[PDB]
DNA sequence: TCACGTATGCTATAATGTGGTCTGACGCGG
DNA sequence: TCCGCGTCAGACTCGTAATTATAGCATACGTGAGG
RNA sequence: GAGUCU
């Protein structure tokens, strides 16, 4: 059932869901998104074939010249990522790309056939994503955070009460391009309708469609129903629909052929209609004033004369009506228009329009958008032509026709970019059916109207704009150029698309440094959605509704997961089992319910799919494949919960874990922890700086080993073996047969990453976590990463804490630890940090690096070495040279007391001065390596050649190792498929080797075994000589630098610092805190059995804070060290493998219903020993999310370890010897030593460096800054009474400069005196208000 | 000024000043060139937008961008809201003998006492060290005064603790919502990198020890010395000034 | 109201450091006003004794 | 009415009369013999081409009515030495100095430290060939690659190149919104902080004292040699001039008052102390 | 809102019940981070006054 | 009077009107 | 009634430093050194 | 731009 590293150490889980969808790869978008991006899809355009079949081909303003593409191809990157990360160099591939210059014939009419001219066309280097997930920029992992922004397509919306006093709800409309502008359609006050494109002035809504070349007649027969008026003899008459008198009130006496229906001044209810449809009613005489009033639709021109009687649209009056049946008109047709039903929009808004005709609205749409410019039919025509109606400046892209056409209730999905004349009406059409009554607009906080946007897609728009920059100079030089002469390379520039892409890749607001403090940082950093952004929100424009959470997020994005900055309700982790669909929404998958039965099929329901249908919690007991086994079950639909029946149940969701992120599904007993603490737990569990020890979490979820694995710093097995070799650097595993390709030796390499340098200056190290020569199953963790332990996720360690108040050194959440914790070095944490020491070319002559420096003492150049650089494991402390860096200096005027005091010593300064790089002032550590990058030509330090000694003879020995176990393992296989065959065991292997390819067989499918084996020898001997020339190539290679620069030596030190009062640390329910003391191990209280506690939290840290998880998490992790303690004892005692097999047994059994059934009968005696081996420091355990453990289950636990049901202990203080009044809460909470460590918050100026124009203290650490005493500050000064407090640092502390000097002077003479004047930064606010034209002056006593 | 490396930098006004003083001298050459007024209307136009950029930038029109697409900060810019010489550099400021550091308890201290380290108050009380030391006569000058404190000599520390005796120190945590924001204390020296808060405090600056900062501050002169022990010392300030009711209450 | 009586203050020094300042040092240099420095904003912007 | 300065201009220039072949040897004929209506309705025509050569001349040095102003001084000199003789067009003519003029001026304008013409020219060699060059090496090329291609100074080409480099805008925020810009970080390291400022008064003042302390003679001769008492920096044969008259016995006394001098700061704890300094 | 959540945080909330609870929690923490500009500009506006 | 960086000058096929972001809010004038 | 302009808490830590494109050659203009 | 205290 278990794995090889999983029988090491199983993890008990409470678990009772069982998992039919198994977690997916956590860095599944990343990487996705990219592959789309970078692979060469051949018909469906995606990525960079998108982008040139999109653009290309680019003909000239003559027409005859065109570039076409044909295709693009990656170049092998010129640093791998590991030269990348070292040289400071972006992991980039080139792109070569075919184009071909076709000419046509300007006398023939397209002589195509005149000149196809070839080459493959460099332009930029597009960076390459690493295997999880990173871009390499100028040596630094950097994660691009995929954007979540509003879709593409139409969507109604309605201003409610903040257009216009009255609170007129005014409906609008927007249909949103990928590219090109906007078209908005929106109410007044007055309910007339209106057009603006990107928002600018407000025209009519019947412009647009004149434009369209629709006649007032063919606008009015869109929207409008018609209603005919019979004139017969004198009766006037009007066609009835029974069911348009709806609701109204009868006008008139309503009567039909021979009954009064509706009497004047009565209600027509829905009994009057289906008394008129039943009789079947059709034409109704009307009186003549009822007209009065009513819109004429069409034209209605005089046959006798032949001229307008009535313009259509106007209101028709008695003296029209007597001119229309004269004229000879007896069948007028006329606008329905409903107050409260079909609303008369159109027909008020066409008497707004000042335009007549098609020509009349170009003009004024052109006028609009292009204002002052005299107008052309030209101009007019081809503007609005080219803003929704071109395949150039506009495309809604396949997202946007299908949410544009899935918005208007349409058949077809897939369809054109370009909006069409339908498109537009139709959308007005839907815009007027939301202000009728049927219709709703459609809310921006939906998903479903969210769009998600990663890496791939937004490099494409970049890549774009590349090719779109080179446009320009294409369209340029094809008409100037010789057809002749000019080959494609000439016209196109790979400046533009290096610089588009490269502005992505760096400058942009998606593209940052990678969190990587901590795998948890790493992994939930690249599953992070932000909605700021390019084409997104700013905090200015973000107001509260996108900020909270929404009912589609659930499954999608995690509603526990967000910082508590401006960027509150923006920035989103994405949820465990969430996926980006096919066009770009987000989707969760769903078990479906068949015949009420729960099938293990799966479907990932999109945010619109899911409000359809029905779907069960994952609460509801399933008959173990049978169904629902309660009559009445827990769903939720059409974003609401309420109870069901079985048969109406649709779906269910697949998971408990499902609604909540990668960050909170590593919570244990989330279930009990408020959603506010929930939150800066998780947040905090990424700022967990990973320990000297990775030691396991005891109470933990089971994610853990899912997010270890995924997360890429575990160097996992690609294929099962037996371990050939193992080291702390690498480990080589050999390959079993079935697995194993039958042409390689079949020998994999893992070269482990040694302890190196994070972002965040913290260690990375793997260590080998298998033994010499150790059968391994495929997809097992060979070796751990920094944060990892056996496979499973370590950020932090656990520990004996006891709950009770101290002496009030557990006051406001401060922390009491033991000594015994900062002794064990258990939460000691190493920082390797990286200083650069850079000589430049000043006016005055370039920089030396050498260890003849002026004024220094022996002390400084000790730990150098001849070429003044020190030397590798010398421990270094602030004021010590890391590195002796000397600069030129003019001949400097120096001042008579200097030139006395020179020519006293004699040692007067030399024409070069000093900038060596020395330790930064306070931190201290050991070089633990120096890295040196000399310029191509420039003279190279002593030290330089003996490093480049050693990474060649070091090279030089990895490939050797690299062909000789190669070597090795080839004719192992060689000399198998030469015993079947012709078998000579013994004999053949006497003599050498290395004429054993030469021996074959009879011709049968093993003899072609035997030729590739022998023939991928060679290949493999052939690529070890030019590999081996690569590696000697770039080692001898100058490092090609900025401008100016000569050479660099990048020095890394260790610093390792141990816990100390001010250190940060915490849980993972958000239960935070700082060390105030570290008490003696003598003084810290001890249980009757005598074991001191490690940590004494604050008991009225919790009932406030309302995140009880972490009282469960040391209830349960008390009981899971009273097992690790029983099992120690047992091997200690050395009882019997059956006896721990027993204790085991009912151990992983103990739970009312497990979910997972570790039956030991399975495991051997060498099996059992290994893993109580592990258990011995406490039993691991797994409380899923919301399917975690119970009280019950936790004391039952605690009775196997006879341990109390309480999990309250009688503790003894250390100081006295006399008990505590009462039991208290003890056990073993996973805590976490955060970030923010005291030695870089701690910080103190007296005087330093000033700006330059204010000439106030500088600010922060980084610069060594004084403290911003703000106007708050101010009003505290100001409000006691203590004016010379604050003068004091208004003046001698901040600006005066006779002050600040003087004051110094007088505090050095003893005398406290204040000696002021005035800020410079006054005197600075006068000449800049002077320099605008004011005259300010001092006008004095 | 010249950045570290070869490359410089200048203000955004050196940008605005070039195009008003290349368009003013344009504009003498083309109206001694007696050029047509179409052409000499264009240039006079042009000063205009150059004038009007340089001392407001985002107020007639569209501002004139730089290299970076945001705007050139004007002079109008420099003295107009938040970012402002009133606000920020005026009203307020980066202030001398100030330091900050993680805050953690002090249940030993008594109300008129706090925690200072030893390595913050080394560098805070500089000046009153080389003041004792030429008075002691241990160092001649100060150059060699500041070279004693730099080894951080066994004398010095016995000096540290002579000039911090009855000299109080200011404590600032954000934000300063009220005075008690800001209270005075004698100076503790201690052990480690981080500053102990009395509990009873805790209250008016509303700092819990989950890793607050709180900002130091020296008052150096005699007056600033008393004025800290009169009227900002926090045994001076027990009832709030909002309700006649001690804000010192323990919880 | 607080923002008007706070602008209606005959020191300008005030005013133009509160807010408005664009339009505070137009109208107070079109009047010719002088501010004798009355209140504690004044004298802390000019580095003296409140 | 539209209140743009370059919709405005536009308009005005627009309502042209656009020059045919005699009818611009006709003004032109009058312009070089001396006329006030030609010169203006030549240059007035002519206005309208002088944009088009501007339009394709953007987005490099200035905005765009600056290209234009630039444009219309050149089109101005093509006017005044244009020879209606020459059987040859006015637009072949003036479209050469339209495009001379804006690329000239935009060399010296577009940059805050100002480059000369030869510098600007000399480094749009090395980009031309940087382009060749980086097609067939598909990376960028380095300085050594553009030397090597040219046969010249690899130190030229770092130069010119190094001038190239664009200068960063103190104003410009590291932050984003607003938090810090390069002013709020960068030190003004020409005046020194109060601990540097007082340190030099008290080496000063200390040396003051010294002087009364040694010999009458000693610390007249040495002062007055170094400049520090004295108001010129002499030698020791310039010490001459005041009462000395020596060349040899000042040397003796010179080196006498530094020798007693050394021995001053060796008891008062300096010497070897003050020598790391 | 019209469901209020029955359980209690010893028994623990179901899938559902924090689904509810964290509407609340993030609205809440959303004032602490943009409500407190409104409330601390109003200190400013008294200041200036008085 | 040259040496050296800097500046001004002229090129004659014809060519003659320009072309980044798209969403805040609540108050208070003109 | 609509457009325009004005406000929108307080400190702290980190982190990095980008792009384009302007032809080519002959006399003219200024300062400093050497004969 | 990502954080820390409110
Ligand atoms: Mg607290
Ligand atoms: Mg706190």
């Amino acid at each position: 059932v278990y794995s090889y590293t999983e029988k090491k150490r199983i993890r008990k889980d409470f678990g009772k869901r069982p998992q039919v969808l198994d977690v997916p790869y956590l860095l599944s978008i990343q990487l996705d998104s990219f592959q789309k991006f970078i692979e060469q899809d051949p018909e469906g355009q995606y990525g960079l074939e998108a982008a040139f079949r999109s653009v290309f081909p680019i003909q000239s303003y003559s027409g005859n010249s065109e570039l076409q593409y044909v295709s693009y191809r990656l170049g092998e990157p010129v640093f791998d990522v590991q030269e990348c990360q070292i040289r400071g160099v972006t992991y980039s591939a080139p792109l070569r790309v075919k184009l071909r210059l076709v000419i046509y014939e300007r006398e023939a009419p397209e002589g195509t056939v005149k000149d196809i001219k070839e080459q493959e066309v460099y332009m930029g280097e597009i960076p390459l994503m690493t295997d999880n997930g990173t871009f390499v920029i100028n040596g630094t992992e950097r994660v691009i955070v995929s954007q979540l922004h509003r879709s593409p397509g139409v969507f109604f919306d309605s201003d409610k009460g903040k257009t216009h006093s009255s609170g007129k709800v005014l409906y609008n409309a927007r249909i949103i391009p990928y590219r090109g502008s906007w078209l908005d359609f929106e109410f007044d006050p007055k309910d007339n309708l209106f057009v603006r494109i990107d928002r600018r002035r407000k025209l009519p809504a019947t412009i647009i469609l004149r434009a369209l070349n629709y006649t007032t007649e063919q606008i009015l027969d869109l929207f409008f129903e018609k209603v005919i008026f019979e004139i017969r003899d004198n009766k006037l008459q009007m066609e009835l629909v029974p069911e348009r008198l709806r609701g109204e009130t009868a006008s008139f006496d309503i009567e039909a052929n021979g009954k009064v229906y509706v009497e004047k001044g009565r209600r027509i209810t829905a009994r009057h209609i289906r008394q008129l449809e039943k009789d079947d009613v059709k034409l109704i005489e009307v009186p003549v004033e009822y007209i009065a009033g009513k819109v004429v639709a069409k034209d209605y021109i005089d046959e006798s004369t032949g001229e307008l009687i009535c313009a259509a649209n106007m209101e028709l009056s008695l003296d029209l009506l007597a001119k229309l049946s004269q004229s000879g008109h007896k069948r007028i047709e006329t606008l329905f228009t409903n107050d409260l039903d079909h609303g008369p929009y159109i027909s008020e808004t066409l008497r707004v329009d000042p335009t007549n005709d098609r020509l009349s609205a170009l003009v004024e749409i052109y006028r609009m958008m292009r204002p002052g410019e005299p107008p052309t039919r030209e101009a007019a025509e081809s503007l609005f032509e080219n803003l929704f109606f071109s395949e150039d400046r506009y495309d809604l892209s396949a997202v946007g026709r299908m949410k544009f056409n899935r918005s208007l209730l349409r058949e077809e999905i897939e369809g054109s970019g370009i909006l069409s004349k339908d498109d537009i009406i139709d959308v007005m059409k839907k815009l007027i059916d939301i202000r009728n009554g049927k219709g709703e607009v459609d809310d921006i906080d939906h998903l479903g109207n969210r769009r998600i946007r990663s890496v791939g897609e937004m490099a494409e728009n970049q890549f774009r704009v590349g090719l779109v920059r080179v446009e320009r100079a294409v369209k340029e030089r094809l008409s100037l150029g010789d057809l002749d002469t000019l080959m494609p390379q000439d016209m196109i520039n790979a400046k533009p698309i290096s610089a588009a892409v490269k502005e992505f890749f760096g400058s942009s607001q998606l593209s940052q440094f990678m969190d990587q403090n901590n795998p948890l940082s790493e992994i939930t950093h690249k599953r992070r959605i932000s909605a700021l952004g390019p084409g997104g929100l700013t905090r200015e424009r973000a107001g509260f509704e996108v900020r909270d959470v929404h009912p589609t997020h659930y499954g999608r994005v995690c509603p526990i997961e967000t910082p508590e900055g401006p960027n509150i309700g923006l920035i989103n982790s994405l949820s465990v089992y969430a996926q980006t669909n096919e066009y770009g929404f987000l989707e969760t998958p769903y078990r479906k319910v068949t015949d009420g039965v729960v099938t293990d099929e799966i479907h990932y329901l999109s945010a619109i799919e899911e409000g359809n249908y029905v779907i069960a919690q994952a609460n509801s007991n399933l008959d173990e494949e049978g169904h629902f086994v309660e009559d009445l079950v827990t769903c939720r639909s059409k974003g609401e919960s309420s109870l069901f029946s079985r048969d109406q149940v649709d779906y269910m969701d697949v998971s408990t874990q499902q609604v909540v992120s990668v960050g909170a599904s590593l919570i244990p007993f989330l279930e009990h922890d408020d959603a506010n603490r929930a939150l800066m737990g998780a947040n905090m569990q990424r700022q967990a700086v990973p320990t000297l020890r990775a030691d396991k979490p005891l109470v933990g979820t089971g994610m853990e080993r899912a997010v270890a694995v995924d997360s890429g710093v575990t160097a996992v097995a690609k294929r099962g073996g037996v371990v050939q070799y193992v080291d702390a650097s690498r480990i080589v595993i050999k390959v079993n047969e079935d697995e194993m390709y039958p042409g390689e030796a079949g020998i994999d390499i893992y070269n482990l990453t040694k302890y190196t340098r994070s972002n965040q200056n913290t260690c990375i190290n793997q260590m080998p976590c298998v033994s010499l020569g150790e059968p391994v199953e495929r997809g097992d963790v060979l070796a751990d990463g920094p944060s990892t332990d056996l496979g499973e996720l370590a950020l932090g360690q656990n520990m004996r804490v006891a709950f009770m108040p101290w002496n009030g050194y557990n006051f406001e959440d401060s922390i009491l630890v033991s000594e015994r914790v900062v002794q064990e070095d258990r939460f000691t944490t190493i920082h390797i940090q990286e200083l650069a020491c850079v000589s430049r070319d000043t006016k005055l002559g370039p920089e030396e690096i050498t260890a003849d420096i002026p004024n220094v003492g022996e002390a400084a150049l000790s730990k150098l070495d001849e070429s003044g650089i020190v030397y590798i494991g010398a421990e270094v402390t602030g004021g010590d040279i890391l590195v002796g860096k000397v600069t030129p200096k003019g001949e400097t005027q120096l001042t008579p007391e200097e030139k006395l005091l020179r020519a006293i010593f004699g040692e007067k300064a030399s024409d070069v001065k000093d900038s060596s790089l020395r330790v930064p002032n306070g931190v201290s550590g050991t070089v633990i390596d120096v890295q040196v990058f000399t310029r191509d030509g420039v003279e190279k330090d002593k030290r330089a050649l003996e490093i480049e000694e050693m990474q060649l003879k070091q090279a030089k020995k990895d490939l050797s190792e690299e062909l000789q176990i190669l070597e090795a393992g080839l004719f192992s296989r060689i000399r198998a498929v030469l015993v079947a065959g012709g078998v000579e065991a013994e004999k053949l292997d006497k003599l050498p080797r290395d004429r054993w390819l030469e021996l074959g067989l009879t011709d049968e499918e093993k003899q072609n075994q035997l030729e590739q084996l022998a023939e991928q020898y060679d290949e493999l001997k052939h690529e070890f000589e030019k590999k081996l020339e690569a590696k000697r190539r770039k080692i001898t290679q100058g490092d090609d630098l900025a401008p100016g620069v000569l050479k660099i030596v990048k020095v890394y030190l260790a610093v390792k610092r141990r816990i100390q009062p001010g250190d940060k640390m915490a849980g993972r329910h958000g239960n935070k805190g700082v060390i105030s003391k570290i008490n003696p191990i003598e003084d810290m209280p001890y249980d009757e059995n005598g074991t001191p506690v490690d940590i004494v939290l604050n008991p009225l840290g919790v009932p406030s804070r309302m995140n009880i998880g972490q009282i469960l998490e040391t209830h349960l992790g008390m009981a899971a060290k009273g097992i690790g303690d029983k099992i120690n004892a047992m091997l200690k005692q050395q009882q019997e493998v059956a006896k721990l097999r027993e204790f085991i047994q009912r151990a992983y059994d103990l739970g009312a219903d497990v979910r997972q059934k570790v039956d030991l009968s399975t495991f051997s005696d060498e099996e059992v020993m290994r893993l109580a081996e592990n258990l011995r420091k406490g039993m691991p355990i797994a409380t899923p999310v919301f399917d975690g453990a119970k009280e019950a289950e936790i004391k039952e636990l605690l009775k196997l370890g006879d341990l109390p049901t309480s999990g309250q202990i009688r503790l003894y203080d250390g100081r006295t010897g006399e008990q505590f009044e009462r039991p208290v809460t003890v056990g073993y909470m996973y805590m976490l030593k955060l970030n923010h460590l005291v030695d870089d918050k701690m910080h103190a100026r007296s005087t330093g460096s000033y700006s330059l124009v204010t000439q106030q203290p500088l600010g922060g650490k980084a610069q060594f800054g004084g403290q911003r005493f703000g106007e708050m500050e101010v009003w505290a000064l100001e409000a006691y009474g203590a004016a010379y407090t604050l003068q004091e640092m208004l003046t001698v502390k901040s600006d005066d400069v006779n002050g600040r000097t003087k004051m110094y002077k007088n505090i050095v003479d003893g005398n406290h005196q204040m000696e002021p004047g005035m800020p410079e930064s006054f005197n600075v606010l006068l000449k800049e208000i002077r320099s605008l034209g004011i005259n300010i002056e001092l006008e004095d006593e | 000024v010249p950045l570290d490396g070869g490359r410089f930098a200048t203000s955004d006004l050196n940008d605005l000043y070039r195009r008003v003083i290349n368009r003013n001298n344009r504009l003498k050459r083309l109206l001694d060139l007696a050029a047509p007024d179409i052409i000499v209307r264009n240039e006079k136009r042009m000063l205009q937008e150059a004038v009007d950029a340089l001392l407001d930038n985002g107020r007639r029109g569209r501002a004139i961008t730089g290299s970076n697409k945001r705007p050139l900060k004007s002079l109008a810019d420099m003295i107009k809201g938040k970012q402002g010489r009133f606000r920020q550099n005026l009203l307020g400021k980066r202030v001398d003998y100030s330091g900050r550091s993680v805050i953690t308890v002090g249940p030993y201290l008594r109300l008129h006492q706090c925690g200072l380290p030893k390595k913050m108050a080394l560098e805070l009380f500089k000046p009153f060290i080389y003041g004792k030391l030429e008075l002691r006569g241990l160092a001649t000058t100060i150059k060699a005064a500041k070279k004693m404190v730099e080894r951080e000599e066994a004398v010095v520390w016995d000096i540290l603790d002579e000039v911090i005796r009855e000299h109080p120190v200011l404590l600032n945590r954000a934000p300063t919502l009220h005075r008690l924001g800001i209270q005075a204390f004698e100076p503790v020296l201690i052990e480690g990198k981080a500053i102990q808060l009395h509990p009873l405090v805790c209250a008016a600056y509303n700092a819990d020890f989950d890793g607050d900062q709180m900002a130091v501050h020296v008052p150096l002169t005699l007056e600033a010395q008393l004025e800290a022990r009169a009227l900002m010392m926090s045994t001076n300030n027990i009832l709030s000034p909002a309700n006649g009711e001690p804000i010192i209450v323990p919880s | 109201g607080i923002t008007k009586a706070s602008l209606a203050t005959e020191s300008f020094i005030s005013a133009a450091s509160f807010q408005e300042t664009t339009r505070v040092l137009t109208e107070a240099a079109v009047a010719g006003k002088r501010d004798e420095l009355r209140g504690l904003k004044e004298n802390v912007i000019v580095g003296r004794l409140i | 009415r539209v209140l743009d300065a370059t919709q405005l201009y536009l308009g005005e220039i627009g309502y042209s009369p656009l020059l045919t072949a005699e009818e611009e040897v006709y003004f032109a004929r009058r312009a070089l013999r001396g006329d006030v209506a030609s010169r203006r309705r030549m240059i007035e025509s002519n206005l309208r081409l002088v944009v088009k050569i501007a339009r394709r001349y953007g987005n490099r040095g200035l905005a765009l009515l600056d290209l234009i102003e630039e444009g219309n001084l050149g089109l101005i000199r093509a006017v005044e030495k244009f020879d209606p003789e020459r059987g040859f067009r006015f637009s072949t003519y003036a479209t050469w100095w339209i495009r001379q003029t804006i690329e000239r001026a935009i060399m010296n304008q577009t940059r805050t430290i100002r480059l000369p013409i030869h510098i600007v020219k000399e480094l749009n060699v090395y980009l031309r060939t940087a382009r060749e060059l980086s097609h067939k090496l598909d990376h960028e090329p380095s300085a050594e690659e553009i030397a090597e291609q040219l046969d010249k100074p690899v130190d030229d080409v770092s130069r010119m190149l190094r001038l190239n480099e664009r200068i960063t805008s103190v104003d410009t925020p590291l932050g984003g919104d607003s938090e810090k810009a390069l002013l709020d970080i960068l030190a003004d390291e020409k005046e020194n902080g109060p601990e540097d400022t007082t340190q030099d008064d008290d080496m000063k003042q200390s040396i003051v004292k010294w002087l009364f302390e040694l010999n009458a003679k000693q610390r007249e001769v040495l002062a007055r040699r170094f400049g520090l008492l004295g108001y010129e920096a002499a030698t020791l044969e310039d010490v001459g001039r005041e009462i000395g008259l020596t060349r040899e016995r000042v040397r003796q006394i010179q080196v006498e008052g530094l020798r007693r001098l050394r021995e001053i700061l060796q008891t008062q704890g300096l010497n070897i102390e003050a020598l790391f300094l | 809102i019209e469901t209020p959540i029955t359980a209690n945080f010893r028994e623990g909330l179901n899938v559902l019940q924090y689904f509810i609870s964290t509407h609340g929690a993030r609205k809440g923490l959303a004032d602490t981070a943009l409500k407190t500009a409104n409330s601390g500009y109003l200190t400013r506006r008294l200041v200036d006054v008085a």
